[PDB]
């Protein structure tokens, strides 16, 4: 029973905002989100912008 | 399970099938496209007038 | 025999009375949907020689 | 739509009337009889919804939902019994009566033809939900719960209600045939930008979206079993066919305001999964597992395609039977050891043997298994997802592992190994519980035969 | 109508009669194993006459009998493709299937869960044939995924054992790293080629991108254990012997091997591919190899000549051999199943003891087993004019006389030469010298069930190649024009690996000790991959699972901002607003206050 | 059989050549052939017999239904209820068509790259060329569309590539 | 497995130990009889080389330097039994172990099958229920003040007394129990 609540309830209580929790909440929480959303962002204009150049191979391609 | 199983054709894909049956034997028996890529008529269509 | 027997399963008869009256008001709510029956380009048609309505 | 509500509503007073030991005879009965009479909900047209009158209309999309609700009351019924049999009559009633009305309320919901009495249910359904979690909830935390599910859930939705009259002054209607028939570009302006999010958010707090999902383990963790269930299975549902719904009117807005939402779902997809891994609850663990597929639900419905709304139907159903299934798992055994910790009873499957199987079958449509329906609607939205960046397959088959170890995790611990020595009170497995799982399982099983019929409109 | 369709569907039909059983009266009584194994030979020996209809005239067919779902342009309907693969492979599945249930009946005989043991034998045999004769990839991927879920409940057999459930759990995981590129493939080809089904995708696919390829050799690798996925296959060993004879060392392991034959149209338009292909399979079958020389238990060492065969069914893929790479798959299903049942005859001989170092001289206490193992040997190492050989020795000739990969082509001779000394290691070890077991003798190999069955698989080790050989059309160029020390390559390579290993064998029965070389080291603890790989990953990803997922930022910062900073500004501002001291002198202050700045900032602003 | 229309579902002539033995030794194939039509596809067949026997006693029949042609998406004006939903109602019906349209289209190229054994690559070329046409028009018609499509909006995306074109085409002719 | 441990090991404990390990892991590194018992007798001898030392520190220091080198040239894959914590049959049989207290919830149908063990079950229920008393005002007279100090269990004394806290120890399922 100590072990189950140490690891649930008993956490938030005993948290702080300290420089080493708050860098680390900031990278594990929004790094992830920035690069995917970069990732997809240029990984979606680069195919955009290449079906305005009418280059991209899309033949058979009915559904989606 | 068994209503359910012999629900009648109400979604249409018999139908919908022997219609496209017929549109491809009178389209290919004529030598007509299979589909053409506009859907609408042009005709009845009225762009406007001038591009520039 | 089936005086008390009524009064301890009377409560049987709620819910498939009520499916009944749910059936007979949806009949009534289509019955004023009516301005249209027989007036679509797709389906308007000539009647039986005997038929007073395309559907009821 | 009236055969279907009336009788509901009857049931309310046949269990009012009805003797004390006859009151889960009675509406197991008549719940089974009015889910047979939804069953002929499933006719489709085809080209258009079926509009039984000016308030109500089935869709295709609709139809799969509410033949889920009127068959999960029966099971909510079955699964209740046990824990209640020491209340008085009369709150057995009123427990019984909560569980009518909300099935009630959410008929209408699905159904409402336009969003002014949709809101209004959608709404409406917080109170008997709020009541059961807070006055039959085991643990002393149910409060709290009960405040964060209400809260969560209303700082969303008044927003949309703001969205919503304004919209009618706007537009003129609400109805959602004219809606559709009359839809109109949405700008790119901050007007149109916050129109969207005040019309995006309360769906994405009811998924729950990652971030604002924290209600969620709270209240569906601390909620009694049929207030688990019905919060699980089709509460849950509620955001995707109110987004589903409402995204006719954002377009062509989406195609950059969903970017956020799409980062937020994949990558708390992978974070619920992990989340699942080390879990000493075993609520807990389901509550976050199904945090991760509604992830995947919100992707499918922001990308806004035939076949990731196809594959977001399959899903919202196949989640709805699969996470109520492994919910009623779990509580028997709590009902045997009176705790939710995961490693207090273990090698189960040498005791209760065929509970071992509905554990190993419940276990196998979670990682979705071909070809059942819960495979169907992840592969789709997985194609979908291809379709709109090839990028995707990283995230989406990371997901598919991580969900794979945490489902034969529990199984594992649970089930296997040894038996703990000291719990000698592990009877077996009664009539009631091996029924309920069966009536869980059957109907999935029974669904892959016939696809179509939870796929939706844009089949 | 023609009954080649009829008898096909017949053969996989009458596999699932005993299952629809399984709830019957039958299966509560000892009759149970007798009546699968009968009905599995039934269905061998029907699908046998479709093998002769196809042996004649060549006939293939697919039947798409029922159609299931249909999304607006797509079509999914179950089909099933009769090709030479299918009718090649049921009957060599079959025979395999038979002669190990027969064997389990022996094997198995005090377990006391045996007819649930025979239900799911029946089960992995029944998915296996979904997963091969599948027409399109939504119905390989059932059979795929259901040949996964069997393979797990047949590893954690004895589910009171902890080493058995982490072994059956490793075997999901790396089967699921190997899925993600088989989902890859599906996505692929169907946003490009608008189809599942082999027939469109062949169409549509003349010259087919490094994507869905990538993507099917990924999925081949996890399934058929290739080096970056191999550990699964020697720990899959925890199983049952029946189990790992039949559906680990024969059966479902060449399934990433058969999936990458169905694409072979598709994979000869790709140089990359096929280049990548071939080197993954080289280090495997090296690699393997070299890991086999060390081990001491008998299972593991035959789990690891089975990953380095399959190693070489990548190569003879790789260089654009596919029709030879399959005749392997069937070649080496008849000698590795024998192999591993004369182990399991000398385990349960030998009190359940699986190390060589306790077996000692059975060449006469064993004899069927020995001369069965020793045949079985022969055929692993290619001696001429047996099964081994045709697919063996072909292999060897193609990767030597084509444009390969030199590292390649030398890994494969490597491996060649241990092939013949881990199988001289077990020879020697296992039937030669004197006794180490324990003194109560218990060694008895005189029962009906094991011989029959071990005789059965020895006539095929024996006989199958010539005649399969024999019996099909050739769809290779053959290599007519080689040197010929290129042509003794493979005999030169096996005879050096039998001299030198037994050399080194030989030399321990000296009375001198030495301390281990670290080249020793490495082969015996398997190149510490799994010393590494199995916790290095897995500590990281569960630490991060719960210290940074489930503490850091749903327990502490997800519940910081958005609930906990409202309560605790509604709590602050409850505070500043309701205590106040009851004092009409400062509550009239304030209406003065109020009174003159409404009249100025709002009564001045009209 | 004559229950499908060849014209739609064709195939080539079916040429199978005449059995030429060129050994003493006996054909099994020939003879499990026999055994096989004596044991299975009689009793089969008698079996179907009585079972059409009773069929043709009570027969009946079903209809195909036929619809009537109403005007289009683009005659209909801009908020008349009325004539955009039969135009959306006949839109939708005819997307449907198409759909089938071109599962015609793929079951033919399907059954011929079966068909064609070895030499599909050169012998199922008039089947790649007629889907190849027929998806590029079905592709121009309802791509990108996205869910929440409509008429109107395959209106506006046929309007998009006419202009395109028109303008395409004038630039072309001060060329 | 079945004694009760000790606050630690003696020297004498250790030696006795590091005996038996490198014992063997040389017969695993020496697979053949006769060569293992040669080896055996030299390690033997080593062994007996330092038998009479009186000096402790230097004792542990030989002890330390010997366990040094059976880490360097211990077998990386060493013989086990099959049934021990390393074995390939270690566990096997824990999945066919039912504990006994799994026959009380038998319908009475499945008890009407099996009557003489039934009864024969019934009074070893009984012996336990009479026992049960006796045994914990025993362990409670024997124990010191400050609680137990060792996990060790006195016998029974008196005439018809049980060693107490028995029933778990002699109701064990089986080690084969089916
Ligand atoms: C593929 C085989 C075909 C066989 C034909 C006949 C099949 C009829 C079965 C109908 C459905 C099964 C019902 C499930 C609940 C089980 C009820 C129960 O408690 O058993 C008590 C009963 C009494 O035994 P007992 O001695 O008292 O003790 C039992 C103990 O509790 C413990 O005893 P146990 O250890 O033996 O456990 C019972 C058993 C039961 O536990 C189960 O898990 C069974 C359910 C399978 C997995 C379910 C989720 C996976 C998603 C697949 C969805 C497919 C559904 C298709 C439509 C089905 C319609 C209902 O567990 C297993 O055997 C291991 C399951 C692993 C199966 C992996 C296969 C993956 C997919 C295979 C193909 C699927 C598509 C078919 C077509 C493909 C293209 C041709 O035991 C049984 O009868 C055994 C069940 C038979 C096994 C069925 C497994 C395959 C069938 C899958 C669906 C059938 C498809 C039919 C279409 C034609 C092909
Ligand atoms: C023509 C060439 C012929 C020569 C081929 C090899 C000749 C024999 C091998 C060793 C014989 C010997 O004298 O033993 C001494 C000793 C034996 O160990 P031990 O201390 O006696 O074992 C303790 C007990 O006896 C443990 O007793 P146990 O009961 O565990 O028994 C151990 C077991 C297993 O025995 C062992 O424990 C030794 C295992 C290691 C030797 C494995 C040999 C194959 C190596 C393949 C390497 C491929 C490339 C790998 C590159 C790795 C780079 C890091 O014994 C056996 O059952 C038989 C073992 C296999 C013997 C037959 C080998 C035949 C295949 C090799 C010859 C192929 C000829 C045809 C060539 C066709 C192409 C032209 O091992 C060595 O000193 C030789 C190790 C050489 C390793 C070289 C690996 C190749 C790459 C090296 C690095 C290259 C680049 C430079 C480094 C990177 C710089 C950046
Ligand atoms: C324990 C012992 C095990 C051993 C015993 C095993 C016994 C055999 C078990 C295996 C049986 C296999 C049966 C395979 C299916 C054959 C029939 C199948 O084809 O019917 C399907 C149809 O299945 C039904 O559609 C299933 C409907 C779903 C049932 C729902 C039950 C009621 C609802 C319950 C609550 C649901 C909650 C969730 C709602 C969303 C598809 O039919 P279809 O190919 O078209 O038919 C063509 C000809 N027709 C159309 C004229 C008939
Ligand atoms: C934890 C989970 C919570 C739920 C997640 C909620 C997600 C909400 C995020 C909303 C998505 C984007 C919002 C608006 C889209 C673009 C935003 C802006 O930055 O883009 C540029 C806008 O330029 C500048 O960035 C102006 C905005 C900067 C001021 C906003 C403050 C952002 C700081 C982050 C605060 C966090 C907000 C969420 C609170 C929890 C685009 O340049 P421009 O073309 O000119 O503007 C387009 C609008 N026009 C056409 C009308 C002109
Ligand atoms: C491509 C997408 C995925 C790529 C892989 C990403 C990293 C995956 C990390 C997985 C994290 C899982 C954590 C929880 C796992 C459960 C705990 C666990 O399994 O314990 C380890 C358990 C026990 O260890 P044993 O040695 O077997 O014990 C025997 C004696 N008792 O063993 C395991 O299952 C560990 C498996 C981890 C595999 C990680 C290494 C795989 C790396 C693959 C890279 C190469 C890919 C192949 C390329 C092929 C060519 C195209
Ligand atoms: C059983 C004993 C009785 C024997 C008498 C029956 C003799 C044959 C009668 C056949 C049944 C009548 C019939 O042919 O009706 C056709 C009717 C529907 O027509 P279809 O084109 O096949 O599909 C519907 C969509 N168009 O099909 C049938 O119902 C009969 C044949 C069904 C075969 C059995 C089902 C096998 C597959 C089960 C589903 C497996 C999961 C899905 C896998 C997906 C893989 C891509
Ligand atoms: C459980 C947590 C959920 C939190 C959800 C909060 C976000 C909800 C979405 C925004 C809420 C307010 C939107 C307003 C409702 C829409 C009404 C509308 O569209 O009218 C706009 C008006 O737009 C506005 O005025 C909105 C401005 C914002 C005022 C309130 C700010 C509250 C915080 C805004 C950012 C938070 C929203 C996202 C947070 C998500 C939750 C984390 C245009 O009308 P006109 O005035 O006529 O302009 C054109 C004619 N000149």
């Amino acid at each position: 029973i100590r072990w189950t609540y140490a690891r649930s309830a008993n956490i938030y209580p005993n948290f702080r905002p300290t420089p080493k929790t708050s860098l680390l909440g900031a990278l594990f929480g929004i790094g992830p989100l920035f690069f995917w959303y970069y990732v997809f962002k240029t990984d979606r204009d680069k195919k955009e912008k290449l079906i305005q150049e009418g280059k991209l191979d899309q033949t058979f391609n009915i559904s989606y | 399970s068994t209503f359910v199983a012999y629900l009648p054709d109400y979604r249409m894909q018999e139908w919908a099938r022997r219609e496209a049956e017929r549109l491809v034997k009178y389209r290919e028996a004529n030598g007509l496209p299979l589909m053409e890529s506009n859907c609408f008529d042009p005709n009845k269509i009225q762009l406007p007038e001038d591009e520039d | 025999n089936v005086l008390q027997i009524v009064r301890d399963h009377w409560v049987h008869i709620l819910v498939p009375v009520g499916f009944v009256f749910g059936c007979y008001l949806d009949r009534r709510s289509d019955e004023k949907l009516t301005a249209f029956r027989n007036k679509s380009l797709l389906f308007k048609r000539e009647l039986r020689p005997n038929e007073e309505v395309t559907w009821k | 739509m009236l055969k279907i509500i009336i009788p509901t509503t009857m049931l309310l007073p046949m269990t009012w009337m009805s003797k004390h030991n006859m009151i889960w005879i009675n509406a197991t009965v008549h719940s089974l009889l009015i889910s047979l009479i939804s069953l002929s909900l499933l006719n489709q047209l085809g080209e258009n919804s079926l509009n039984f009158s000016l308030t109500f209309f089935s869709d295709s999309l609709s139809a799969p939902l509410l033949v889920l609700t009127t068959w999960l009351l029966p099971l909510m019924l079955m699964a209740s019994q046990s824990h209640l049999s020491k209340e008085t009559t009369t709150r057995k009633k009123l427990y019984i009566t909560m569980l009518i009305l909300l099935q009630l309320f959410l008929i209408m919901t699905f159904t409402a033809t336009e969003l002014i009495l949709f809101y209004i249910l959608f709404e409406a359904t917080l109170v008997p939900t709020l009541i059961i979690i807070t006055r039959w909830g085991n643990q002393t935390e149910r409060l709290n719960a009960g405040l964060y599910f209400l809260f969560y859930t209303l700082a969303g939705s008044l927003p949309l209600l703001v969205a919503l009259v304004y919209i009618q002054n706007t537009t003129g209607s609400l109805n959602f045939l004219i809606i559709h028939y009359w839809s109109h570009p949405l700008s790119n302006s901050w007007s149109n930008i916050f129109m969207w999010l005040a019309c995006i958010m309360a769906f994405m707090v009811k998924m729950p979206l990652y971030g604002l999902h924290l209600w969620l383990p709270k209240a569906h963790v601390e909620a009694p079993i049929a207030g688990s269930m019905v919060l699980a299975a089709v509460l849950l549902k509620l955001g995707g066919y109110g987004m589903m719904r409402i995204t006719t009117i954002l377009n062509p807005l989406t195609n950059y305001m969903a970017y956020p939402f799409l980062m937020l779902s994949m990558w708390g997809m992978i974070m619920t999964s992990s989340i699942c891994l080390r879990q000493t609850d075993l609520k807990s663990l389901i509550a976050y597992s199904s945090v991760s597929h509604m992830a995947l639900v919100i992707v499918a419905i922001m990308i806004q395609t035939p076949w990731s709304f196809m594959g977001a139907t399959a899903l919202m159903i196949a989640h709805g039977l699969t996470s109520s299934m492994l919910f009623c798992l779990a509580n028997t055994n709590y009902e045997r050891v009176h705790s939710r910790t995961m490693i207090l009873a273990r090698g189960l499957q040498t005791l209760l043997p065929l509970m071992a199987t509905w554990w190993l079958v419940a276990s196998l449509t979670n990682l979705a298994l071909p070809p059942s329906i819960n495979l169907i609607g992840e592969l789709f939205i997985i194609t979908a997802s291809f379709s709109w960046s090839n990028i995707t397959i990283i995230l989406m088959g990371m997901n598919m592992m991580i969900t794979a170890l945490y489902s034969l995790y529990m199984l594992i611990t649970t089930q296997r190994g040894k038996y703990t020595h000291h719990i000698n009170n592990i009877k077996p497995s009664f009539t009631r519980e091996n029924a309920l799982m069966a009536l869980h399982i059957l109907p999935l099983l029974l669904l892959t035969l016939n696809p179509k019929m939870i796929l939706g409109p844009l089949y | 109508m023609n009954p080649f369709a009829s008898l096909t569907l017949t053969t996989l039909t009458i596999l699932t009669i005993p299952i629809m059983m399984s709830n019957s009266n039958i299966y509560k009584t000892n009759l149970y194993p007798n009546y699968v194994k009968t009905t599995v030979s039934y269905a061998f020996t029907l699908s046998l006459v479709p093998l002769l209809m196809f042996m004649h005239t060549g006939q293939e067919m697919i039947i798409s009998n029922w159609h299931w779902m249909t999304l607006q342009t797509v079509e999914l309907s179950l089909s099933f493709k009769m090709d030479y693969f299918s009718v090649m492979f049921i009957p060599v599945a079959l025979f395999v299937t038979w002669s190990i249930m027969e064997f389990s009946m022996w094997y198995m005989h005090s377990d006391p869960f045996i007819n649930r043991f025979f239900k799911y034998l029946l089960l992995f045999l029944i998915t296996m044939m979904i997963l091969v004769t599948a027409n399109n990839l939504f119905q390989l991927f059932i059979g795929w995924e259901g040949v996964g879920i069997m393979s797990f409940l047949l590893i954690g057999w004895w589910h009171g054992r902890t080493d058995a459930n982490t072994a059956a759990l490793q075997a999901i995981l790396y089967n699921r790293i190997g899925d993600i590129g088989f989902v890859l493939s599906m996505a692929w080809f169907l946003t490009h080629s608008n189809a599942w089904d082999l027939q469109q995708i062949f169409m549509l696919n003349n010259e087919c991108p490094n994507m869905p390829l990538i993507g099917l050799l990924l999925a081949a690798a996890g399934k058929s254990a290739q080096f970056g996925l191999h550990p699964w296959l020697p720990s899959a060993m925890e199983g049952p012997t029946p189990v790992s004879a039949l559906l680990h060392s024969s059966t479902m392991v060449v399934a990433g091997v058969f999936l990458l034959i169905r694409f072979y149209p598709l994979m000869e338009t790709n140089k990359l591919v096929q280049t990548m292909t071939l080197c993954l399979g080289a280090i495997t079958t090296l690699f393997t190899a070299l890991c086999a020389i060390t081990q001491n238990d008998i299972k593991k060492i035959v789990a690891f000549s089975t990953s380095s065969q399959l190693g070489l069914m990548m190569v003879t893929i790789g260089i654009n051999q596919p029709h030879l790479a399959f005749l392997h798959i069937c070649m080496h299903a008849f000698f590795k199943a024998m192999l591993f049942m004369c182990s399991g005859s000398i385990i349960h001989s030998l009190n359940d003891e699986q190390d060589i170092r306790k077996m000692g001289g059975l060449y006469k206490a064993m004899p069927f087993t020995t001369t069965a193992l020793i045949i079985g040997s022969l055929a692993l190492t290619g001696m001429p004019y047996l099964t081994g050989f045709y697919s063996k020795d072909l292999i060897i000739e193609a990767v030597n006389m084509s444009y390969t990969n030199a590292w390649a082509l030398l890994m494969t001779l490597i491996a060649t030469s241990l092939t013949a000394a881990y199988s001289t290691r077990i020879i020697f070890f296992a039937f030669l010298g004197k006794p180490r077991f324990p003194p109560l003798v218990l060694i008895n190999e005189n029962n009906p069930l094991l011989i029959n069955s071990i005789k059965r698989l020895l006539i095929g080790s024996i006989f199958a190649g010539f005649i399969i050989s024999n019996n099909i059309p050739p769809m290779t160029v053959p290599n007519t024009t080689m040197p010929l020390y290129m042509k003794m390559t493979a005999l030169i390579v096996t005879i050096m690996g039998f001299m030198l290993a037994l050399e080194l064998n030989n030399t321990t029965y000296y009375l001198k000790f030495k301390y281990p070389s670290q080249t020793y080291k490495f082969s015996n603890m398997l190149g510490y991959y799994p010393s590494i790989m199995h916790r290095l990953p897995t500590y990281h990803n569960l630490s991060m699972s719960q210290k940074s997922a489930s503490s850091l930022l749903d327990l502490i910062w997800l519940e910081t901002i958005l609930p906990k900073t409202t309560s605790f500004i509604q709590m602050k501002m409850s505070i500043m607003v309701s205590n106040q001291k009851g004092l009409i002198k400062l509550y009239f202050l304030s209406f003065l206050i109020t009174i003159m700045i409404s009249m100025t900032l709002f009564n001045y602003h009209e | 059989p004559d229950s499908w229309d060849k014209d739609v579902y064709p195939e080539p002539p079916r040429r199978t050549p005449a059995p030429a033995p060129q050994t003493s030794l006996p054909n099994p194939v020939t003879y499990l052939t026999k055994i096989f039509d004596l044991l299975v596809d009689r009793p089969v067949t008698l079996a179907r017999e009585f079972i059409e026997q009773q069929h043709a006693k009570n027969r009946y029949y079903y209809y195909h239904r036929e619809f009537r042609r109403v005007p289009d998406i683009t005659e209909c004006e801009e908020k008349d209820i009325l004539c955009m939903f039969e135009a959306e109602m006949q839109w939708r019906r005819d997307y449907k068509v198409d759909q089938e349209i071109v599962n015609i289209i793929q079951e033919r190229l399907k059954a011929c790259q079966q068909r064609e054994g070895e030499s599909y690559r050169q012998n199922c070329a008039k089947e790649l060329e007629q889907f190849t046409q027929v998806s590029k028009a079905f592709q121009d018609r309802y791509s990108d569309l996205g869910a929440h499509y409509s008429a109107r909006k395959c209106l506006a995306k046929q309007k998009q590539r006419m202009l395109a074109e028109r303008k395409a085409a004038k630039e072309a002719a001060a060329a | 497995a079945f004694s009760a441990p000790a606050a630690y090991l003696t020297h004498q404990q250790k030696v006795l130990r590091l005996y038996k390990r490198a014992l063997r892991h040389l017969e695993s590194w020496c697979v053949h009889r006769d060569k293992y018992r040669y080896f055996a007798c030299l390690m033997r001898a080593r062994f007996d080389e330092h038998k009479n030392e009186k000096d402790m520190v230097k004792a542990t220091q030989l002890l330390r330097q010997a366990e040094e080198e059976f880490w360097y040239g211990q077998h990386p894959q060493p013989y086990i039994f099959p049934e021990s914590p390393g074995g390939t049959s270690y566990e096997r049989y824990e999945c066919y172990k039912v504990p006994e207290w799994c026959l009380d919830d038998w319908h009475p149908s499945e008890k009407a099958m099996y009557p003489d063990y039934f009864a024969k079950r019934e009074q070893w229920k009984r012996l336990r229920r009479e026992s049960w008393e006796r045994e914990v005002k025993q362990l409670q007279e024997e124990t010191p003040p400050g609680g137990p100090r060792t996990e060790a269990l006195p016998p029974a004394r008196k005439e018809g007394d049980l060693p107490p806290l028995w029933w778990h120890i002699v109701t064990r399922p089986r080690e084969r129990p089916m």
